[PDB]
């Protein structure tokens, strides 16, 4: 996401899609971040970000 | 070291939410050091 945008947007899609599965796997047990509480109510949030990209790509449709 | 407090708590308390509440707080702790 830091170095550049735009066709990185497929890509978060991507990555949204491996972190749900990844989550899927490790169902009861808790992963901390640090560089800490990034579990499941930030992937809701990361999920805001798709929806939010997913909007972003409709309009970008009904312009041409 | 805070492992071992853990630890240490552990033991008391069989002599956890408590215990979630307690890594939620050497988190914090951690969060401040790295701040």
């Amino acid at each position: 996401r830091e170095v550049r945008t735009l066709r990185g947007l497929q890509k978060q899609v991507n990555s949204y899609l491996a972190c749900l599965n990844c989550l899927r796997l490790i169902r009861p047990e808790y992963a901390w971040i640090v560089q800490s509480q990034i579990e499941i109510l930030e992937l809701r949030d990361l999920e805001k970000e798709y929806v939010l990209a997913q909007t972003r790509l409709t309009l970008a449709k009904h312009n041409p | 070291g805070c492992e071992l407090e853990k630890l240490h708590t552990k033991v008391m308390s069989l002599c956890y939410t408590a215990k979630d509440r307690l890594a939620q707080s050497e988190m914090a702790k951690r969060v401040a050091n790295i701040l």
